[PDB]
RNA sequence: GCCUAGACCGAGGACUGCGGUUUUUACCUAGGAUGUUGGCAUAAUGAUCUUAAGUCGCCCGUCUUGAAACACGGACCAAGGA
RNA sequence: UUGCUUAAUUGAACGUGGACAAUUGAAUGAAGAGCUUUUAGUGGGCCAUUUUUGGUAAGCAGAACUGGCGAUGCGGGAUGA
RNA sequence: AGCGUGCUACUUAUACUUCACCGUGAUUGCUGUUUUGACGCUUUCACGAGUAGGCAGGCGUGGAGGUCAGUGACGAAGCCUU
């Protein structure tokens, strides 16, 4: 017998592989396993989690992020990396000359980045130019900014959004809503 | 692959600690301690005896 | 080994000294202490079953060193009625190390079959061999948290001629828990 | 018991008020000296404002038979505890070492009065040296000029089960 | 017909320990909530008026 | 009828102490609290007002809000497997400043005085408390003090 | 330090290591059993089934704090059955 | 810095700049820490030590802390939650 | 072969120690020898009770798309059988 500090048999609780049974992105799983395995870069041990991550964890980075981004000191010349898709964002009023590395690239996304002189590469390309990750900086989306995150840890006091199907003057605002029906929580 | 005493296998007493040939060769584990015969009991502390 | 024997032939000297001068030699307390989890991990309170499980006497037989202070003495006194500690002789603390010494590495328990493994965990703080490390535990050094942490709890066997014919109650009554101060040594040897 | 006589000297622990404090002395039968120092603040602790903690052990010595070979008569005061209440005895026993008569004296009180060794304080143990300091007549019968006496009805103990011859009980 | 158990705490602390007992987690910077208005409204000019300074401050070092 | 109002089972936390009632002495209205002050809550019952909850009688916390003749304290109160921070408000009467801070914060300053010192003579010192450690070797003298030999007494019956 | 009696096991499968003797770019007891001999291959050996012996073994499902219960359902079998 | 506060250049709060490095300031330990979503069953309990209320008491009724049984076999108590 | 007490040896739990094998979790390494398996191979260490319940990996039945140019009147399916 053992008096168990923890408890035993206890899974890591994170992602070893992508869910997803597409072909191509175990190819890129291949070719950073083997990088994050023989190259002892932080960047490449940080692109294998994130091709595990789901979709919600992948949220699309838009080219204004990007455009924040090369907006940095210094960051004018880094390769953009994006572990997901980058899409278009129609109230830029100009974009800057720029490498962008993504796993998809909206119609949109794309052809802008192209009009303005930029290239987009697949995360492939980015192992041949930087096999180390040299003189990158990886974006990440907004993750908080999704819709079932507003109804996340709702009660009292706590200025979440209601689980409701329907929005009106009718539907949730009397009763614990307004001090004149009684409360308001 | 396997663990060996070095309590019982020498090769592995001499590989951790090369000292154990010296304590050997010199018999440092019954070497003789010269002093003289002297009884220092002979006075107070024979209250040992009574008190 | 020449500082142990003039340390026991020092402390012999100054015994024979003061009783030649009608004086009374009290000897140092030890500073050191090996216990030894002799209880099994059932109907155990919370208060010293957590003191157990920060000494690391996580099954029964399993002992450990640690050295004497007030902080120490008055956890060890938690989990008097579950342990039974003494004071260890070198050569005990040398026969536990050799035949059963494993260290802890990457949270892994690793036989001690070369001094390389002891080096390239404890070279930061100068040790470099197996006597080296009973070194540090025996005269409790600088670096002893360290050491005696690397170690990995020493899992001893039932004795072989047995405990007494009652445990579970003071040395003093008759019993196998608490502190039997240089019995601990008969008792390591009869679990090791 | 299997008991050995134990010298114990302890003291308070020196204050700087009090620099040099007393130094008691017991004598205490124990088996080992782990029982002897515990024994020892055992009955500090009934005669003096002292504990462990507050306490020192000075000094913890054998003390070895004067003559080991010369039988002798002591004279034992006791202090145990009964069921109902506390009482003085004393008692006296035949042997060659003080150490085996307090044996004997622990055997004696546990079979004639159910006491144990946690209910038993021995106060004096004194050799009887003149034989009219003897008391107790199941003593003073083995002082008796010659003494002889016979062992009747002798057993023999068997190595094997069965014996093929009648048994003898002469001696 | 229906006497049954009134209350007990017997196995509470067990409960309480599983995933407990956890402090809450402290912050460089405490919450302003309740906290008098006079000074919280005056704590907001005096913010304000440092990120002034040291806009002009770095100005001078910049261009 | 079971009774549980807000100063149930206050009858000896509330009382003053012996000899010692009457009116307030002004070094309670003397001392400052700064926010972030550590102080103790005990509740005084010759003033009702501001005062604590029982619970709060004893406990140790962080001063938060300064008013015109209270302070804040924030408490951290264990409701189930948790713990919640409480926003007390108190009347300065039933406040008074933790001495725990001032020993370590002498610690503080004394550390740094050994250490720099310890900088200037070329040399290193170890400034971390130590355990009362067992003690050393001593010899004892006997002069004055021959042994005395105690045995233990018979008994005796003092009525 | 030395001698000495017995029991159980032999995972691994080119080399790599730490040591020792160095008489040596050699050998070793030093990162896990080999050597030799006899017998058998119409069998020594192993497994299963039936049965004897020794020892242990209360009738399942269920509700229940608690079932072998003198609590309830169940004679048996097939097919259907949530 | 402030519109708060002071008779005030006093403060209060938040800062700029500078010094103090592994004894960065007790012990021991750490199959790591933190965070979130979502959902199951449960909401009849009982027993032992110790504290304890009603009762003559109860294998009675009701509480406190811990450990157990329930949910658990195994060695001992012949048999037994 | 009772009671009180002491000692010596001895008996044996699914407990402890060493070893083997299984699984789970963690962990070492593996593409200029990656070579037709990298959802793989591999090194090491620890762990293994369990109702209600949760999750994972599998086994089986009727029918469907694809494939085995599959089996079969020289005997399919079914049924019985140390």
């Amino acid at each position: 017998g053992r008096d168990h500090t923890s408890k035993q048999h206890v899974r890591s609780g994170h992602r070893t592989a992508p869910k997803s049974d597409n072909v191509y992105l175990q190819l890129l799983v291949k070719l950073y396993s083997f990088l994050a395995r023989r190259t002892d870069a932080p960047f490449n041990k940080v692109i294998l989690k994130s091709l595990f991550l789901s979709k919600i964890n992948r949220p699309p980075v838009s080219v204004s992020r990007i455009s924040r981004a090369l907006k940095q000191k210094g960051a004018a010349e880094k390769t953009i990396v994006v572990v997901g898709t980058v899409t278009d964002d129609n109230r830029l009023l100009e974009f800057p000359k720029a490498t962008i590395a993504a796993l998809r690239f909206t119609a949109g996304a794309k052809d802008r980045i192209l009009k303005n002189g930029g290239e987009a590469i697949t995360l492939d390309q980015l192992a041949l130019r930087a096999p180390k990750g040299q003189n990158t900086l990886i974006v990440r989306g907004p993750r908080n900014s999704r819709e079932a995150v507003r109804h996340f840890g709702f009660g009292p006091h706590k200025g979440k959004a209601p689980r409701i199907l329907s929005k009106g003057r009718k539907f949730e605002r009397a009763r614990g809503r307004r001090r004149s029906r009684g409360f308001k929580v | 692959v396997l663990k060996k005493n070095p309590l019982k296998n020498k090769q592995v007493l001499l590989r951790l600690n090369p000292y154990a040939k010296a304590y050997a060769a010199e018999k440092v584990g019954s070497a003789k301690v010269e002093q003289a015969k002297v009884k220092p009991s002979k006075g107070q502390f024979a209250e040992v005896l009574k008190n | 080994q020449k500082e142990y024997t003039e340390a026991e032939r020092s402390v012999i000297k100054a015994k024979r000294d003061a009783k030649a001068s009608n004086s009374y030699y009290v000897d140092a307390q030890p500073k050191l202490v090996f216990v030894v989890r002799i209880k099994g991990i059932n109907k155990i309170p919370p208060k010293p079953r957590k003191v157990l499980q920060l000494l690391r006497l996580t099954q029964i037989n399993a002992g450990v060193f640690v050295r004497l202070t007030k902080a120490t003495s008055e956890l060890i006194k938690l989990a008097e009625p579950y342990v039974a500690y003494g004071y260890p002789s070198l050569s005990t603390i040398r026969q536990l190390v050799y035949k059963r010494g494993f260290g802890k590495v990457n949270k892994q328990r690793i036989a001690l079959s070369d001094n390389a493994i002891i080096e390239a965990n404890l070279g930061k703080f100068n040790i470099l061999s197996i006597e080296d490390l009973i070194h540090e535990i025996y005269t409790v050094g600088p670096n002893f948290k360290q050491v005696s942490n690397f170690l990995w709890p020493f899992k001893l066997s039932n004795p072989n001629g047995g405990f007494r014919a009652r445990k579970f109650q003071h040395f003093i009554q008759g019993g196998d828990t608490g502190n039997r101060e240089q019995f601990i040594n008969a008792l390591v040897k009869q679990m090791n | 018991s299997r008991l050995n006589e134990y010298q114990v000297i302890g003291r308070n622990l020196p204050t700087e008020s009090v620099p040099e404090p007393k130094l008691f002395r017991m004598r205490i039968f124990a088996p080992n000296t782990v029982v002897a120092k515990s024994r020892y603040w055992y009955f500090l602790q009934k005669l003096h404002k002292v504990k462990k903690a507050s306490g020192e052990i000075v000094s913890v010595n054998i003390i070895s038979e004067a003559k080991p070979t010369k039988v002798k008569t002591f004279g034992i005061w006791l202090r145990y505890e009964s069921r109902s209440g506390i009482h003085n005895m004393y008692k006296e026993y035949r042997d060659v070492t003080r150490v085996g008569a307090v044996e004997t004296m622990y055997q004696d009180l546990a079979a004639r009065h159910r006491a144990r060794f946690r209910s038993i304080h021995i106060l004096k143990v004194v050799e009887l040296e003149k034989t009219d300091d003897v008391k107790r007549q199941y003593v003073k019968q083995f002082l008796t000029k010659d003494l002889k006496f016979p062992l009747p009805h002798r057993v023999q103990k068997s190595k094997k089960l069965f014996q093929a011859t009648a048994p003898t009980t002469f001696y | 017909m229906a006497k049954s158990k009134n209350h007990t705490a017997h196995n509470q602390t067990r409960k309480a320990h599983r995933n407990g007992i956890k402090k809450p987690k402290t912050y460089k910077y405490p919450s302003l909530k309740g906290v008098d208005a006079k000074f919280k409204r005056n704590h907001r000019y005096a913010l304000h008026g440092t990120a002034k300074a040291l806009a002009k401050a770095r100005a001078e070092k910049s261009a | 009828g079971k009774s549980r109002g807000y100063r149930s089972g206050t009858r000896y936390a509330f009382q003053r102490d012996f000899k010692k009632h009457g009116a307030i002495p002004l070094s309670t209205y003397l001392k400052v609290y700064k926010v972030g002050d550590i102080v103790d809550i005990k509740a005084n019952g010759s003033i009702q007002k501001g005062m604590p909850h029982k619970y709060y009688h004893g406990k140790t916390g962080i001063v938060y809000n300064v008013t015109k003749s209270s302070v804040g304290v924030i408490i951290n109160k264990v409701v189930g497997n948790r713990y919640i921070e409480k926003r007390v408000n108190l009347r300065v009467e039933h406040v008074k400043h933790s001495a725990c801070r001032q020993e370590f914060l002498n610690r503080v300053k004394s550390n740094a005085a050994k250490k720099r010192e310890a900088k200037a003579n070329g040399e290193t010192v170890y400034l971390k408390r130590q355990a009362a450690k067992p003690r050393g070797s001593r010899i004892i003298s006997t002069e004055g003090n021959i042994p005395q030999t105690l045995a233990p007494v018979a008994y005796e019956t003092f009525i």
